[PDB]
């Protein structure tokens, strides 16, 4: 996946 | 300038706005040493620290929020270089205190980049403040940018190209209004965004170079210019 960003995104 | 729009791009610019970016950071630029491999983790680090300035800003953007979540991050992969290259090159354009322009100049001209791709960056950076484009079209285009449909890997065009439409009509106006000296204004920012595109081959291939001479970007770097 692209864990990184999509946490970035909801955070 | 209709008050669905007037208010609309303040609601941008006040998002262009927000100092994001820190001055912690940046001042690095300026006062650690200069040479091929310091120059290189400098801008390593702008550049993540950018990535999140970008990801943050582009929430910000109207009508994002409401997108599909597989497609969002279609969209931030294919224009991060872009939106990186827009601000760089509004840097040294504008002259940004914070970006530390001749510094930074000296930093990417000595970073392990080769000259086929320094050369045109820098002409690239030339033209683009030739356009003397105030600071309304630099945030109005980077916001065109991200949405840009074209990018690939999607399936949603007409979802996005809506939230990108009112943008690209804001400035048709605000260009040719503010701009009534010439109509061709238009036609001259949109030519940059395909002269941007040009930049998706050489940065593609400056990693390539980077990564086989032994540099290492940031898990987020990795993540969004697909670096195995
Ligand atoms: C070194 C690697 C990560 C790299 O690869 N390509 C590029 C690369 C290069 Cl040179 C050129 C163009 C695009 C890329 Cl994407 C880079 C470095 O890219 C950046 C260079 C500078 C900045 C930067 C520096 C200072 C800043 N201040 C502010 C502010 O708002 O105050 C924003 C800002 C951004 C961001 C990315």
């Amino acid at each position: 996946d692209h864990q990184l960003l999509r946490y970035l995104l909801d955070k | 300038l209709t008050p669905d729009q007037q208010t609309l791009l303040h609601f941008i610019m006040d998002s262009y706005n927000k100092q994001r970016m820190p001055q912690e950071i940046t001042n690095k630029i300026l006062k650690e040493e200069f040479s091929a491999e310091e120059n290189f983790l400098i801008l390593t680090e702008m550049a993540t620290n950018h990535v999140q300035v970008l990801v943050e800003f582009t929430k910000k953007l109207p009508g994002f929020q409401t997108l599909d979540h597989e497609d969002q991050i279609a969209l931030l992969k294919g224009s991060a270089v872009e939106a990186m290259f827009l601000r760089s090159a509004e840097i040294f354009n504008k002259k940004l205190p914070s970006g530390h322009s001749d510094l930074l100049e000296e930093r990417i001209r000595n970073s392990g980049i080769s000259d086929e791709y320094i050369t045109p960056m820098f002409s690239f950076y030339k033209s683009i403040g030739e356009l003397k484009m105030t600071q309304e079209e630099y945030a109005l285009l980077t916001a065109i940018v991200i949405l840009s449909p074209d990018r690939q890997y999607i399936k949603d065009r007409e979802a996005v190209e809506k939230l990108q439409e009112p943008l690209l009509d804001v400035l048709q106006k605000l260009c040719k209004i503010h701009q009534p000296e010439n109509p061709q204004h238009f036609a001259c920012l949109l030519g940059r965004l395909t002269e941007l595109r040009t930049f998706n081959h050489h940065h593609a291939e400056m990693l390539m170079s980077w990564r086989v001479n032994d540099h290492k970007f940031t898990p987020l770097l990795c993540e969004i210019w697909d670096v195995q």
